[PDB]
């Protein structure tokens, strides 16, 4: 093929002449070394080319050859259980090939392991009219997942042979009688990352995701298929969010991006989630979690293309028919990253220097996501539910990244900095924060429970909101100005917060806390205001009637992990309504 | 025709070589070398080569094998009466994979300007069947109103109410709504499908749909679409037409990312600085023609900023249109539907549309006693901002009933409640 | 081995470079003066046979034509051997302490490289600084990122100093060091540094380079990177626990504006560049530890919230990159507490893997909890009487309002010379604690 020679290097960009036959955005090793590298522009038979590796020490009158391919990802059997690099590198055997514990330039990896040998159990039948995204059999990748082979895109005809066996990912399993030619498909497709698998149709997200985490699922709740937003500050809890909900999330599968974050978080990950087991099925979460590794020390053109390489595995095991969740840590060095490249190109600046096209990009990544009709004959339904996580200038969010972000997205958690400054470390501020599902999660989780719980999560609220007003009138006299009805609800409120609201501080029994403890809890907590403050009117006086049981905050930490809830939750209930009587 | 000479791709842009006869902004389209097929349109001409940007992109294109033909005219959309009942994409493209549709012609979208004594001035109303805009700032035939909102507001549930209950009293012809969805999510639309459907406005109505997802040059060509659509009905098949444009807001976010994509210097605040223009090109293209039957009414919908500092100007446009109708978070908070700030929106046709013959007139009189009531009212409880001890305590409380009753009852009717005209006039004496 | 003397332009610091080939980005040059001077420079541009290069030192004095340039074949590279300890280096490797030059074992870039995911290993263990404050509530943690955010003010250079000299692993380990990094300081605050490690004893221990403000701006990018580099090689290599302390960050980042200056590169956030936040990253993660070695890097860079303690740029990129923060407010300056650390808004995240029993006392973690709370809520009280009496404070909140006096006015201030031990700081910080009533605690004796 023809071998183009590198004219001029300026930091991440290397434009070389005879590149004629080269296409835009084609994936191409630039230099001695080889360094992956991409095509975004070409002027004439000159192209110049953006590099996901450190161009240190590249020069003019080397060599540049292109793949003849754009950005793509392996996918097939493998996948699952492993840790990539942006350009889905496998991290594992990149430290074994390479015999170094750190990160060179220029190295070859395939991202699947091609040599594992697979049992592959065959499903359609001989003589089947097949489409894309209609499934012919499925290899049992995990206990848990059974990864379903299924007809990529461009290939419509009828099958001629399949039989199950023992294939790798190269050999060929299947044939189809193609409208011209013979098609031998593997279990494994090149996919493109920029443009979205394609999909029969969209479908509205409707179907409440159990995080565990109580204020997100009771308060600002996030469905399945749905986006979410994590605004706050730096010590604020947004990493550790993502982390919560990528362990609990009763979703098939967990998708983790880590682009310009510390590598310290990512190692934690992998060596504590085989450590973490799920008793459902006996096996750890890892069997189920995937994870793509971009630190800022790496590459910041790779930071880009690691939040695009999670995406396309996402919609990879949507089109299986499973649920996906897919997080992104701090977005905002993604933006960041395409910041300086739109100042490099000397692009005309967008706002805050940003690239005018910011608001697109972001708009394409969350509309990706979505519960939506699969390709295929059963018309499977599949979701993503997208968390993004963004860490903007101080405190202040109003910056273009959660702009732009809010604009696209209806489920919105944002920390503040004084709140994780109290040790309330989950940090999710309340009257901001804010999820445009609340109303049809309500409608769900009536039905689910046969209880009245939207009302329940309303009185929540306006208890909380009540508070706010609380705070600024207390200023004059700390407990005789307000009214006696208002000190109790200051301690409902108070009892709200630093009982149902605050969550884990990494310990195993206040980390889940589930949706039947959630409504246990809740019950508990209203039904004593209400009794109180209603029994509080004839003759009663908040002076003693704080009284006995304030154990219940304390109680609420335990019997999770076991069904000891039930017994321990409502003789709460109970008790309180005896010892309210008595003090009369 | 087909010419092969592609010598430059940069971005979304290319540039042509040896073209002639190329006019600017004149579509073309490119072959690629395997055989893709994409729509771009021209920008800039010079003596012998030219300079386009591509929709969907420049991916995978292949400079020395690709090829380009110029087709030879601008963005147009074909009109035919068969519109009706359809849904189209940005483009007018067919969505719905309905029957094919046979233009009756095929019309240039950016449209013409009305001599200025053409025009023929609106004097009658239309009836909402809301209390909260029809008692008040109300809308006429022709006018140019729109509504101002934070997301989350319910804004585009009130857009949907209006499309719903929108009649006027002569009714001789019904009524036809032309809608446009500008870069809005899935969600978001699918909102205004099924409440379409489900209302069976579809067959009434025609419908340009274009989401965040489509490229931000098919937002700029999504509002034109729609208004030229609106123009054949209107005065060419006489209908009387009411567009409604949800979110102008992200046509101006489109309008600064194609400024910047064609390295033109930026205006004022960032914005491509022609914005006073390219929406005033927009919104006056309404009214009604003397000499004709069919009319032309706009009810833009625009996400407003809580700030005042950046996003479409609310006052850049609300000088351009003719009145505004606002919405806040803050109101819609205490089950206020639909949540409409009544103090600072105004209809600036109200006066003429409102009289006996077109409207029962105790209607201006009551409006104008009412309109008293808003002020006086509003000095009775909404005023206070929780101060007031003395004020609105004296046997003011005629007034200390007035309006939070007001506030709660006549803003917040329910979405799903259609007043006549009588009513709301009715709801006000009760109130009186 | 060839020398041109081919130069087109000069502008300013940068000139460029005519008919040459064979030339690299990011590689250096020297340059031959026509009167025979040597100025170091690295070329930034290379395109055709035209090479852009920036002079450290400048161009000030520069015959074009009677001046010529030698391409050296590599970039930034610092020379190593296990002989750095008690030699004292400047920002270039160069020696500041009238010593012979080292026989260097090799020479690496000191860009160095990322450490692989999954060969890394997470940070653990306990390091003993000798700070209450430090050691109780925000514990270090060997590969951790802890910074120190001050006022501009005395506090943080004399923290640092402190750190230095104290700073030891708990006895078991075989062998420990510290790498001391000086950016932007004037002579004095070099030679204050210099003089303590001289008289504590603690010089045969560590290796330092100094750079001071006179000294060219690029030579402060490259005096972190040489730090960095030689503490990675001791760690990984050598099997020893470095320590790496860095001075003013922010003078760092001032040099990273005016050199983005100087080459026309367009703002960020106040002038800032865009590239500010993974700058600073590229230092920050080379921390940490390595699966499958034994010793260890950790960072504690210094830095002052310039100005008004907003959280400006410089410290909010910063506290987005450490794993934690220690940050002096000047009210506690001002009064008689030093080092004077607000200790909530201080935090070290990976506290809990290197303490607990075995590490530590098995009672380190429950005691920072109750004194946390207890300080916050002393404070709560303390402001809370004030405008309003004592009358407010009543018997809890006095009690309670007197034990964050009590805490801040001996618990903290260790005085700037004291050692203080794990175990004497959770015996003083029960004493402490023992004005409060059992009842209030959290856990058991
Ligand atoms: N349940 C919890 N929720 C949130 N934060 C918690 C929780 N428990 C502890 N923390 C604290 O949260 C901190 C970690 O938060 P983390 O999200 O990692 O910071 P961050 O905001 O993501 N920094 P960055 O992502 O780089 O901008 C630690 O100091 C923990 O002590
Ligand atoms: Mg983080």
């Amino acid at each position: 093929m023809q071998i183009g020679k590198i004219i001029k290097v300026s930091g991440p960009l290397v434009m070389a002449e005879n590149m004629s036959e080269a296409s835009i955005q084609d994936m191409c090793l630039v230099g001695d070394l080889g360094v992956i590298g991409e095509i975004i522009e070409m002027r004439q038979d000159v192209a110049s080319i953006q590099v996901y590796e450190e161009t240190s020490g590249i020069g003019p009158g080397e060599p540049v050859r292109s793949t003849g391919e754009a950005l793509s990802v392996e996918l097939g059997p493998g996948i699952i259980s492993q840790m990539f690099d942006g350009i889905q590198r496998p991290l594992d055997t990149f430290m074994e090939v390479t015999q170094s514990n750190f990160l060179g330039r220029g190295v070859q990896l395939p991202a699947l392991d091609h040599e594992k040998q697979w049992w592959f159990e065959a499903t359609i039948e001989e003589g089947t009219e097949v489409s894309a995204g209609d499934i012919i059999g499925y290899v049992d990748e995990t206990k848990i997942i059974q990864h379903k082979i299924m007809v990529p895109n461009g290939i419509k005809g009828t099958v001629q042979k399949i039989e199950s066996g023992s294939f790798t990912i190269d050999d060929p399993i299947c044939v189809i009688e193609t409208e011209q030619g013979l098609k031998e498909l593997t279990m494994m497709q090149k996919w493109p990352v920029r443009r979205g698998r394609p999909i029969k149709q969209k479908l509205n997200p409707d179907v409440p995701m159990i995080t565990g985490q109580r204020v997100i699922d009771t308060f600002f709740p996030v469905t399945k298929g749905g986006a979410a937003a994590v605004p706050g500050p730096f010590g604020a809890g947004k990493t550790v969010v993502q982390h919560q909900i990528a362990k609990w999330s009763d979703v098939d599968l967990v998708v983790y991006v880590g682009c310009g974050e510390r590598g310290n978080e990512m190692t934690d990950v992998v060596n504590e989630f085989p450590e973490l087991i799920d008793p459902n099925t006996g096996e750890s979460l890892m069997e189920r979690t995937v994870l793509i590794a971009n630190t800022s020390n790496m590459p910041v053109a790779a930071r880009e293309a690691s939040i695009y390489t999670g995406i396309t595995i996402a919609e990879y095991f949507r089109d299986m028919g499973y649920d996906v969740a897919i997080m992104a840590d701090s977005t905002s060095r993604w933006a960041e990253a395409l910041r300086e490249m739109s100042g490099r190109l000397e692009e005309m600046p967008g706002d805050e220097g940003y690239p005018a096209y910011l608001g697109s990009r972001l708009a394409e990544y969350y509309e990706r996501s979505g519960r939506v009709i699969a390709l295929g004959s059963d018309q499977r339904e599949g979701s993503i539910t997208a968390i993004s996580a963004v860490s903007p200038s101080g405190g202040d969010i109003s910056e273009p990244v959660t702009q732009n972000t809010l604009r696209v997205v209806k489920v919105f958690w944002g920390l503040d900095s004084s709140l994780a400054q109290k040790r309330h470390f989950p940090s999710i501020n309340w009257i901001q924060s804010y999820s445009l599902y609340s109303t049809e999660v309500g409608r769900y989780m009536d039905q689910i429970l046969q209880q009245d719980w939207s009302d329940m999560v309303t009185e929540g609220m306006r208890i909380l909101q009540e508070e706010e007003q609380l705070n600024e009138i207390v200023r004059l006299v700390g407990i005789d100005s307000l009214s006696d009805n208002d000190r109790l609800t200051l301690e409902v409120a108070k009892s709200i917060r630093e009982d149902y609201l605050q969550q884990n501080a990494f310990d195993d029994v206040d980390t889940f806390t589930s949706r039947e403890k959630q409504f246990n809890m809740l019950k508990v907590i209203l039904t004593f205001g209400k009794e109180a403050r209603k029994a509080l009117s004839l003759g009663a006086y908040f002076n003693e009637i704080m009284e006995g049981t304030v154990a219940v905050r304390e109680r609420i930490s335990r019997s999770k992990y076991i069904p000891e809830e039930e017994l321990a939750k409502i003789s709460s209930i109970n008790e309180e309504i005896k010892e309210t009587i008595q003090l009369i | 025709k087909e010419y092969r000479t592609i010598k430059e791709v940069v971005g979304p842009l290319m540039a042509v070589e040896k073209v002639s006869g190329v006019k600017y902004e004149e579509l073309i389209e490119v072959r690629m070398q395997n055989g893709e097929i994409r729509r771009g349109q021209v920008l800039e001409v010079q003596e012998d080569k030219a300079m386009v940007q591509i929709f969907e992109g420049t991916s995978g294109i292949n400079l020395k094998n690709s090829s380009v033909r110029f087709l030879g005219h601008p963005l147009q959309l074909g009109v035919s009466e068969d519109m009706i009942g359809r849904v189209f994409d940005g483009l007018g493209r067919p969505k719905d994979n309905g029957p094919e549709i046979l233009p009756e012609k095929y019309l240039d979208i950016n449209g013409e300007v009305i001599n200025p004594i053409a025009r023929d001035y609106p004097d009658e109303f239309i009836q909402t069947g809301i209390s909260a805009i029809d008692h008040l700032n109300t809308l006429v035939r022709g006018q140019k109103l729109p509504v101002f909102g934070p997301p989350g507001a319910g804004k585009s549930a009130l857009a949907a109410q209006i499309a719903r209950q929108a009649t006027v009293l002569d009714s001789s012809d019904d009524f036809a709504v032309v809608f446009a969805a500008i870069g809005i999510t899935f969600e978001e639309a699918e909102f205004f499908m099924e409440d379409f459907r489900q209302t069976g406005a579809i067959d009434r109505s025609v419908m340009f749909m274009n989401l965040a997802n489509d490229p931000a040059i098919e937002r700029i060509a999504t509002p034109r679409m729609a208004l030229t659509a609106a123009e054949y009905l209107a005065y060419e098949k006489g209908m009387h037409v009411l567009v409604i444009m949800e979110d102008m807001t992200n046509y101006a976010e489109a309008l600064r990312e194609i400024s910047a994509a064609r390295r033109e210097v930026p205006g004022r605040r960032g914005y491509p600085g022609y914005l006073y223009t390219n929406l005033a090109t927009l919104f006056e293209r309404a009214g009604r023609i003397r000499g004709l039957k069919g009319s032309v009414t706009q009810i833009p919908i625009l996400t407003m900023p809580e700030d005042d500092k950046t996003h479409p100007i609310p006052d850049l446009t609300g000088y351009i249109t003719e009145g505004q109708i606002i919405l806040t978070r803050e109101l819609y908070k205490s089950g206020i539907s639909p949540p409409i700030d009544v103090l600072p929106s105004l209809s600036r046709l109200k006066d003429k549309g409102t009289g006996a013959g077109k409207t029962r007139e105790d209607h201006a009189a009551t409006m104008n006693q009412l309109f008293a009531a808003y002020a006086q009212g509003k000095q009775a409880k909404e005023l206070a901002v929780v101060l007031g001890e003395s004020a609105l305590s004296d046997i003011d409380k005629i007034y200390a009933k007035f309006a939070e009753r007001f506030e709660n009852e006549y803003v917040n009717q329910g979405f799903y409640t259609n007043r006549t005209i009588t009513e709301t006039l009715d709801l006000g004496w009760e109130l009186l």
